[PDB]
């Protein structure tokens, strides 16, 4: 059949920790229409021409709400709190990232705000005084995802849940911050692909 | 012969103690209010020059109450229409008067019913709270900027403390903390939504025919505590076209397990703030040190910078955890924590290294840290002659910790033994405020070479008036008991001989970390009782009294009313077997917690005591507030400590009151210890059928500080004591 | 010297006055409950039958305190789970027990927390009030029919009265009035929406850690008052398929111009009712008589049928305007109407005639009509020997008004002088309950020939056990002060001698239309004080006392707290000048109004009295409720009576309290005279600076009726009296 980037523009976008992997366009792959409707703000990854033309095997996508006023924590090399807790870039496959801004047209629906976990550490000990942060894999979700994955209402929201064994056996504390809503919605597009059916 | 200290002299305050209250405004200049005139004084020379005139403020139709000075000296802040709300909180009107233009600023006045106004430490920035909202003025003749929009009456408190925090945690109405150079404003937000209220009727003046009912958010023992949040707002980036953004600093995740408190906030340097948090089970506290980054403008508190204080035997701190004292660079600080032996001493702390090195050691407790410079550190301790009552000033050398110099040990050994200090801005000068066995003496010193500059006050005319009149004499000693010295005081009558037996009134507080045998000169009701009626008034420091190590203080942990009561009874027994005390005329009286101790001693059935007064006593620990009761008893949860919660009631000992005479006094409009408590005591006493005396004082707070009510209550107490002792 | 009437004898009720309480179910018979068994007594021949046994009582799972009998005798109503709310109001649970089947009814039982249940006068119709809504059951085993849908807690009362009407106007909790044969149900609906609320805290048992607040609609003096409506529903046309409807009988046109009350409701004949309305300015009352209209289905009231009672010199009636006593045909009625001279007497009325002809005349007052069959009218009056303190039963022939016979004057002149009577259904038999100077004696009489059939109770055992105690005497006499006869009573100690001087305690009530000098046998605190402490307890009837003419009673109109105070002072002066009263040991005590009179006497500065007790006194008349204050003082508008409202306060004369000893006792949960009044008294007394004693009684009503608190308060007043009089 014929497939394209239709499921990315439906409903409300999720946040950076609540990221949605999707695998589609197996038979045919469509080029330069998601970039046409949603303009690009930067393109630097470890080229547009190499990912534009050339057949592939399996293409995956990543999209989440990500403001442009804060961009520097997610780099190929960085020490941001978002990189260590929420999402880390995957380097196992040729991938490139894209930050997009919604135009004045209201094709997408805006969420309440942009939110992200500031602390996802594990509490363990006799008096629960030893603190150990939980770093996350680039291809795995943070364990603080179940603390309101829709979003955080205020800046200081903390939600705690006792972890199951088979996970560490300590109390988990998840604190999520929030940034104020901008004028228009803003998208973080990350595309990974590996080398044959997915061809333009 | 000569006259004695009468009750009229005490109530009318004829013999008035002269004080010298000065506020430092610079390195070497301080203010003084002499004859309703603000006077600038010089520390080095002593010459005084006039700062504010008489007529410059009385030209208005409202009499001023107090003055606040800007650090630059450009403006004076005057307050009037003073209305007291609680012990610390009040509402008043404010106005700003310029000193260069010498006129009043009526451009944008501070609105009426202002809750709390503070100046910036430098410059002339203002931060006043109105309707539980934070307003900041860069200049007094400029429009104000609104910081918090979520303030609400008795629900959300922004920048001002609620009832429980003001009474116990912060001991103040202020929750605003400026940066050291007046750039960042730090405020705390208190949420009171799920906390239950307390209702007491307020029968106002006779014109009003329907009494009002007061609603106070009051978390009792086992109730839900208020939720605290912490914010810091940058005041340099303020604009009138957009809302100010406040960056929230979250609590450490060790405290996010359950309920927690914010107990101390201290600014380290211009971009670093140190927060101290206290758990609901007040035996585990962590200090959070947060830095301000420039890349994001978010306050980051590293895990490695957290410092953990815990107590395995009792509660951390004396009442609240002690504040740190940072150095100039802010990379290290000095803090007072308990050592391995159980005595509070000073640790040199590093903001990155967890361990502390003790710089003081011994069998004495460091009372507090007063001033820190790069060369020396000044502190107050009770080391000198080993008396826990006495206080003296010591300075230690930061380079060599074994060289300790005392600055108030030998200034006046027979007169001044309880010293208090007040350093300058650079701590170049300190005014010593002794209040020892003699009259209070106020001296001014310079810290460059510890030379006495002059004497500010010595109460000469008061000395003549007191040498005219017969006055009681104090006596400080101790008893051995269970191989641990316990100190006591006795206000002996004039011309006191051991052969004649005197009646005893055991003035008792016996609270946790309370001192009642200090060398402090006071003109109180006990001086009238000793001087006129010839009554030995005594106080005791049993188990739970502070400044004597954690072994004594923490013996009363999770058990109130069973140990200090036994120590008070034992002290009465020892006093009776001293020889000069009539055993048949021993009484007991106390205030608040002292009333609870008095009620428990009378209900213990020991038979030592004849009559007892308990003004505003504590009855059941499930009626007092959450912080104070849970610090020393824990939650009233029936798997943890409900047995001692239900065993430590006065009403369980109501049958034993038949052998003693009880006088129960309480205020109807009390907010600290409610009228419910004395209502329950009276209900138990009339259900058992015990004859007792009672008295209620309407529209009276816990202090009962109104002059007519104070005179009436002390006259009634004197009448009850005289009728109990059958004094001529 | 045998034993005396001790305090514990009064407190523990060792000497119990035996009561013979009976209820007539028919002309012939009556029921007397004895040994927890119900017995039918045939009044002619004795004939002690049985009605209920112990088996019904112990077969149920809960205790039963009160019973009610259906008039046909086929059902008994049992009351359990008694929870008292006010003086007359209560809530309880009910169940109907059939007697024909000897089984308990289990279908559609009366719901829990039912405010008021009443039986129909004939048949077995049952109407009860639950959640301020009226439910009518034709049969006890049938579902109820809802009458009112507008019931609301503390807002709208249907079939029951609110606080003010129950306390003052109706003196009962029942606002339901059945038709004479149980066809119509007439109820009054009360609106409480603009009535301001009183709020006093309620400290419950020790488990409750937060005191509840009691919210009561309490119309104070000059405030908004409840609005009363009237309705009549038809129980014969009750159907479950549709809502029952009622017809509102409106007030007369002379009452709707201003605020009005509804004081008395009486079913005149089988199909007509006689409503009695009273103005807010309580000196103008109009009785409205309304007839049922069969053609229209509504109730019409004629202007010519209205009868107007007026009082120029003061208020109308004694407390409330008296109820009429209609004849059998309903074409005439008898009412107590004040004469032109002032004394209240029976006046024969007609429905369509304005004028009435008085049937009794003299310088005495008729207390009230009791019964009339067709030819004699039975009334109680104080005509005998010119004693307003004595009551006797009189009968008068209807045809010839000169024929007046006393049925209780000569029965026992030396023992009984205070008669109260209870009649049968057709008034052929009446039980005379004399409580005169002697012990209470109960007799049974037949009205046909006025012969004593038998005595029901004569207190033989109490007369046996009263020989071992020194009972106090009782002297009733008069003094002539202002050319008028003023009566007084004295409880004298045994072996009383005129030579020896005794202490005098003036037990004073002094309320408007209050008799304190009657010949009623009492076993109370005065008996203990006279017998044991040898204290003369005296009472006086000054200006404002009732049953002595309108000239004495209405002299206090619009001036409260002036003439009764000087009357009490002059009575004390006369008592001290008689000779047997010690002039330096005179005290005074009172309850409610008595406390107010005691407070104004002590604050008057007369100096006659030594000490005083005021148990729940009235302080300011703006604090007390609207009906009682406005009846004798008028509204406190600035242009009518505000001057004497602000001149007749206790707090205005607190300066003169320094010469006397004051004891101030008040219950915190008091709803009649709130704690606000004693709080204001205490505040004024500590503002002036007067030493006095006090005691609050938590969770206590106006009467202090709980046994432990009653014993404690009487022990404390005994201790205060003994200490004041310098007695052992
Ligand atoms: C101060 O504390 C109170 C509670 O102690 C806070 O009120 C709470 O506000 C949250 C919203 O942030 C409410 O949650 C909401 O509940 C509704 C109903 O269950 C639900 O439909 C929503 O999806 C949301 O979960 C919460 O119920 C409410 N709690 C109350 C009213 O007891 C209050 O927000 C705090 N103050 C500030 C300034 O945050
Ligand atoms: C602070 O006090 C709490 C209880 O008030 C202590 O917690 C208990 O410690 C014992 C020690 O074995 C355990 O058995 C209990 O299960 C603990 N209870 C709870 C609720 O945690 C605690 O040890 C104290 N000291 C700290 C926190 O340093
Ligand atoms: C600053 O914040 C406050 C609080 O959010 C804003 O005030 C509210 O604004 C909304 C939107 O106009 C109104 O619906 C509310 O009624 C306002 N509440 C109050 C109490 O005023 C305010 O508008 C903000 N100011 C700016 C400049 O954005
Ligand atoms: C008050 O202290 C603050 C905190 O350091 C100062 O703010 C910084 O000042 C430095 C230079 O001293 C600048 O490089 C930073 O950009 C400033 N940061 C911010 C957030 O303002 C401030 O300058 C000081 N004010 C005064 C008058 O000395
Ligand atoms: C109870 O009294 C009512 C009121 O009079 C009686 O009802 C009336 O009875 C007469 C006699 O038959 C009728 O003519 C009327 O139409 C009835 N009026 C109403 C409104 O019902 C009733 O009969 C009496 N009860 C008994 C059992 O006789
Ligand atoms: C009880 O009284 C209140 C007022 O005292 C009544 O409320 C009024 O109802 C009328 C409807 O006829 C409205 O026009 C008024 O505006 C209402 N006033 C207020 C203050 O609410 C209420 O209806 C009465 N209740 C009953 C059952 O009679
Ligand atoms: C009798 O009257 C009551 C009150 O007027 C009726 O109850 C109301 O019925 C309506 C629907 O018809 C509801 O919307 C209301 O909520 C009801 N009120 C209450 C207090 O229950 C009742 O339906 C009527 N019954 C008949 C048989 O007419
Ligand atoms: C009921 O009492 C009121 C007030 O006590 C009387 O009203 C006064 O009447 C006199 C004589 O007419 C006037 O001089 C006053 O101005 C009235 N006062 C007010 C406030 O209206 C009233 O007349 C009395 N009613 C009767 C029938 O005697
Ligand atoms: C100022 O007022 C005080 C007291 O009000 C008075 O003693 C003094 O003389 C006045 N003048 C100066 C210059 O202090
Ligand atoms: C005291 O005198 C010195 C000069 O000797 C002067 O500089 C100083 O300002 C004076 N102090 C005051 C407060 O006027
Ligand atoms: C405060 O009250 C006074 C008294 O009327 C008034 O003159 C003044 O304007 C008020 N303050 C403000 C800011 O309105
Ligand atoms: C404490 O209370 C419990 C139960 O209430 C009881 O078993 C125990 O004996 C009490 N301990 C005392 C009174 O010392
Ligand atoms: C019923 O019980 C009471 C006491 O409970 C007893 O005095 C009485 O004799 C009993 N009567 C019968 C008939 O059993
Ligand atoms: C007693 O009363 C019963 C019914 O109550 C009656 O049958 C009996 O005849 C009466 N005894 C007499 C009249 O002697
Ligand atoms: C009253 O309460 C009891 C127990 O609470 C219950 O058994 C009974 O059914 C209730 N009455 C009614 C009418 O529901
Ligand atoms: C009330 O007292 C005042 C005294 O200030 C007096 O002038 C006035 O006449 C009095 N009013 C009366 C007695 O009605």
């Amino acid at each position: 059949v014929e497939c394209d980037f239709t499921k990315l523009l439906s409903g409300t976008p999720p946040q950076v920790y609540n990221f949605n992997r999707l695998v589609f366009t197996n038979c045919n792959y469509n080029l330069t229409k998601l970039l046409s409707l949603f303009m690009v703000n930067e393109f630097s990854c470890d080229s547009p021409d190499a990912i534009a033309r050339g057949c592939y095997s399996s293409l995956t996508v990543d999209y989440f709400a990500y403001p442009l006023s804060m961009k520097s924590y997610m780099q190929p090399g960085s020490a941001g709190v978002i990189s260590q807790y929420n999402y880390k870039q995957s380097f196992a496959n040729p991938t490139c990232r894209i930050f997009a801004t919604a135009p004045a047209n209201l094709t997408i629906t805006k969420p309440s705000s942009y939110s992200f976990i500031s602390k996802c550490s594990r509490l363990t000990g006799d008096n629960s005084h030893i603190e150990t942060p939980i770093v996350i894999n680039p291809g795995e979700y943070s364990i603080c995802k179940n603390f309101a994955p829709n979003g955080f209402s205020q800046d200081g929201d903390y939600f705690t849940r006792q972890l199951s064994q088979l996970e560490g056996g300590g109390i988990l504390v998840g604190v999520g911050s929030v940034t104020p809503m901008t004028d228009t919605l803003q998208m973080g597009f990350i595309i990974s692909v590996q080398y044959n059916s997915v061809c333009p | 012969s000569r006259k004695t200290y009468t009750l009229t002299d005490y109530l009318k305050n004829t013999y008035r103690l002269k004080l010298y209250s000065l506020r430092w405004i610079s390195d070497h200049e301080y203010l003084y209010k002499q004859e309703n005139n603000i006077l600038v004084f010089n520390a080095e020379y002593g010459n005084s020059s006039v700062f504010l005139e008489n007529s410059t403020f009385d030209e208005f139709g409202h009499s001023i109450n107090d003055y606040s000075i800007s650090p630059d000296g450009q403006f004076i802040l005057l307050e009037y229409n003073y209305v007291k709300q609680w012990r610390h909180s009040y509402t008043a009107s404010y106005d700003i008067y310029d000193l260069n233009k010498r006129q009043l600023i009526t451009e944008e006045r501070i609105p009426n019913n202002t809750q709390w106004v503070t100046w910036s430490p430098v410059g002339h920035k203002l931060a006043y709270v109105w309707n539980n909202d934070i307003y900041v003025k860069i200049e007094p003749n400029l429009p104000s900027y609104r910081i918090t929009w979520t303030g609400k009456e008795d629900i959300i408190y922004n920048g001002i403390t609620d009832w429980v925090y003001e009474e116990e945690v912060f001991s103040a109405y202020s929750a605003l903390w400026w940066s050291p150079n007046g750039t960042f404003l730090a405020y705390a937000q208190f949420n009171d939504t799920e906390v239950p209220l307390i209702e007491y009727s307020f029968y106002s003046d006779e014109s009003l025919q329907y009494p009002k009912t007061v609603r106070v958010p009051y978390p009792k023992a086992g109730a839900v505590n208020p939720t605290v949040k912490f914010f810091v707002v940058n005041t340099d980036s303020l604009s009138s076209v957009t809302n100010a953004t406040s960056i929230q600093i979250t609590a450490p995740a060790s405290m996010l397990i359950g309920d927690h408190y914010l107990c101390d906030v201290t600014w380290a340097t211009q971009e670093r703030i140190s927060l101290q948090w206290l758990r609901r089970i007040q035996n585990y506290s962590v200090m959070d040190i947060c830095d301000y980054d420039e890349s994001s403008g978010r306050w980051n508190c590293l895990v490695a910078r957290q410092h953990i204080e815990m107590s395995t035997t009792g509660w951390v701190g004396r009442f609240r955890p002690s504040e740190p004292h940072f150095t100039l660079d802010g990379n290290s600080f000095y803090k007072i924590i308990s050592n391995e032996e159980g005595y509070r001493h000073i640790c040199y702390f590093q903001i990155d290294k967890k361990d502390c090195t003790f710089i003081t050691k011994g069998t004495w407790e460091v009372i507090g840290i007063e001033a820190l410079t790069s060369d020396y550190l000044y502190y107050i301790s009770n080391e000198y002659k080993g008396m826990p009552g006495g206080r003296n000033l010591y300075k230690i050398q930061l380079s060599d910790y074994t060289k300790v110099t005392c600055l108030s040990c030998e200034l006046n050994p027979e007169r001044c033994q309880y010293y208090s200090v007040s350093f300058s801005k650079e701590a170049k000068y300190y005014q010593l405020r002794c209040s020892g066995p003699g009259l209070p003496l106020y001296t001014l010193h310079s810290s460059v070479n510890d030379k006495g500059l002059r004497v500010l006050e010595d109460n000469s005319a008061l000395d003549k008036m007191l040498q005219n009149v017969q006055m009681p004499s104090k006596k400080l000693d101790f008893i051995i008991l269970n191989e641990t010295k316990f100190w006591y005081q006795m206000i002996l009558p004039p011309h006191f001989d051991k052969s004649k037996k005197y009646p005893l009134l055991l003035d008792v507080y016996a609270g946790p970390c309370s001192q009642k045998a200090d060398t402090v000169f006071r003109l109180n009701w006990a001086t009238y009782l000793a001087s006129t009626e010839n009554i030995i008034v005594a106080s005791f420091d049993g188990r739970g009294s502070g400044y004597q190590g954690d072994k004594i203080m923490h013996a009363i942990n999770r058990r109130l009313g069973t140990f200090e009561v036994e120590d008070q009874i034992e002290a009465a027994r020892q006093f009776s077997k001293m020889g000069f005390v009539d055993n048949k005329r021993i009484a007991i009286w106390g205030w608040s917690y002292g009333g609870y101790v008095t009620s428990m001693v009378l209900g213990s059935g020991s038979g030592v005591f004849k009559c007892g007064i308990a003004v505003a006593p504590v009855s059941r620990w499930e009626y007092y507030d959450s912080v104070y009761t849970e610090r020393y008893m824990g939650l009233p949860t029936p798997e943890d400590n409900l047995d001692h919660y239900r065993n430590s009631t006065v009403m369980s000992r109501a049958e034993n009151f038949k052998q003693v005479e009880y006088l129960l006094i309480h205020g109807t409009a009390d907010d600290n210890v409610h009228f419910q408590q004395s209502a329950q005591i009276s209900k138990a006493l009339v259900d058992v059928g015990v004859d007792f005396q009672a008295m209620w004082y309407t529209d009276e707070d816990h202090g009962i500080a109104s002059s007519t009510a104070h005179q009436h209550i002390y006259t009634h107490m004197s009448h009850f004591i005289k009728q109990c002792f059958s004094l001529p």
